[PDB]
């Protein structure tokens, strides 16, 4: 799982568009956008795959907001009394471990959102890397 | 690109896939009903990509996740019953299913 | 890969051409090929004529300053580079790979 | 005419090396197997790369101000025609000063901007006090 992306980013060829760091963000991402699929429940799953120590451990946010719609998402401005979350803004939870970061769908939306990103990356890259010729003569 | 009996499909929900066991076959007496998925079969689907750096990607990382479609064996519509009996002739050199 | 990529510059001017074999020889430099010698091959004269509204009963003489640069190691940054910095008009360019 | 045009083509490989800031040996090993030249002596062409010592430098030095064109702005080939014209008598005088000054001007005729040959022959008034055997 982590070494898998890890084989990734070692693979990466543009590592310094997306160096561990944000691959590891941006594969959170994708996990979150994968557990979107897993459960019928639209819930924000932060991830946190611990980049390099070890593998991943699923959490839950709570997306502070005096609504109850979603509930594996709603959170009133105040309710931190137990977990000793303490926070009004920002508690998010780890109810939900160990999603599947392997199956068919896991690893088509990695494929997509890796694809995005990469291209995006590349795209605000080369867009500074020609602005820096500003006023000068270029072929087209 | 080969075929694969896989038990996972990339679209349909947990219903169409929980009359299949662990290698992607009908347990054997599932009342099914027309439109169900007996197999269990995915096809490479796409084709003309050319992007090697992607190909890397998705010859480790997405190994088995690159070209899905689920051309997969579905009861006809109409015909209901009982499932009795499953035989599974496999090319020799394949290697085997565990159901075979 | 393969070796001989060998630039011929016919010319009929004379400092832009000291400044592009300049820069060709520096651009193959930030690539690392193995630039040959730009070698300036011996002048050619060449008759020259007007063939506009002549004179009643001129560009007729000039001399062509020849370069033969040569390039021997085309990793990717020499025809990158190459390809991306133009060079003036005036010059002749045919080059060879063979 | 094996001696004569031994210095039309040693120019070459100085003006190479000019360019390529490589060694003298990388510029005349390729140029010899480059293309197999024979209107130089074999020994000719060994002199006139060891026509690359700091002397040329200093021949440099020395005609800088009398040249009625600047330093920073000569062609490289007038820079190799002229250290070639100035070196003739430095330390070879193989030809006293008439020989090698038409020598010079007359087998690199073929290789300025159709008047450069006249300025150095200008500028070999400076080289006078140094080309002594005249």
């Amino acid at each position: 799982m982590n070494k898998e992306i890890l084989a990734v980013v070692e693979a990466v060829s543009n590592e310094k568009a997306l160096p561990r760091e944000k691959i590891f963000e941006a594969l959170e991402s994708a996990l979150a956008t994968a557990t979107k699929k897993k459960y019928e429940q639209e819930i924000d799953v932060r991830v946190q795959i611990d980049r390099k120590s070890g593998d991943f451990d699923t959490f839950r946010r709570w997306l502070v907001v005096d609504e109850v719609t979603q509930p594996t998402k709603e959170i009133t401005l105040e309710a931190a009394r137990y977990e000793d979350e303490s926070l009004n803004l920002g508690d998010y939870v780890e109810d939900q471990i160990e999603s599947v970061t392997f199956d068919r769908i896991t690893t088509q939306t990695a494929k997509q959102v890796i694809v995005q990103k990469v291209r995006e990356a590349e795209r605000a890259m080369v867009v500074d890397q020609f602005r820096e010729h500003e006023g000068e003569i270029i072929t087209g | 690109g080969p075929e694969e009996i896989t038990a996972d499909i990339p679209n349909v929900g947990e219903a169409a896939l929980s009359k299949l066991d662990e290698s992607g076959i009908v347990y054997i007496g599932a009342e099914v009903t027309g439109g169900d998925i007996l197999v269990g079969k995915v096809t490479p689907k796409g084709e003309t990509q050319l992007t090697p750096e992607e190909k890397l990607l998705r010859a480790i990382f997405g190994e088995k996740a690159s070209d899905v479609k689920d051309s997969s064996l579905r009861v006809p519509n109409g015909v209901s019953g009982t499932v009795i009996d499953v035989q599974v002739f496999t090319r020799d050199g394949v290697e085997k299913d565990k159901r075979a | 890969q393969n070796q001989r990529i060998r630039i011929r510059l016919k010319a009929f001017d004379h400092r832009l051409i000291d400044q592009a074999t300049a820069e060709i020889v520096e651009t193959a430099k930030r690539t690392g090929a193995q630039v040959r010698g730009p070698i300036p091959l011996p002048t050619r004269k060449e008759r020259f004529t007007v063939l506009i509204s002549p004179h009643v009963n001129d560009q007729y003489e000039i001399r062509t300053h020849l370069r033969l640069v040569d390039i021997v190691e085309p990793t990717e940054k020499t025809v990158d580079a190459l390809m991306r910095l133009d060079l003036a008009a005036g010059v002749d360019v045919q080059i060879s790979l063979g | 005419a094996a001696r004569r045009r031994a210095r039309e083509c040693a120019v070459q490989a100085l003006y190479s090396w000019q360019l390529s800031q490589n060694d003298i040996a990388d510029v005349e090993y390729q140029f010899l197997a480059e293309q197999d030249v024979k209107d130089v002596d074999v020994l000719y062409f060994r002199e006139l790369l060891a026509g690359v010592a700091t002397n040329t430098a200093y021949l440099d030095g020395l005609m800088k101000p009398y040249l009625s064109r600047l330093l920073e702005e000569l062609g490289q080939v007038e820079k190799a025609v002229l250290r070639i014209a100035l070196y003739e008598l430095s330390k070879r005088s193989d030809v006293p000063y008439k020989v090698a000054i038409n020598e010079a001007i007359e087998l690199a005729k073929s290789f300025g901007a159709e008047d450069s040959h006249k300025f150095v022959n200008g500028v070999l008034d400076k080289a006078a006090p140094v080309i002594r055997p005249n």
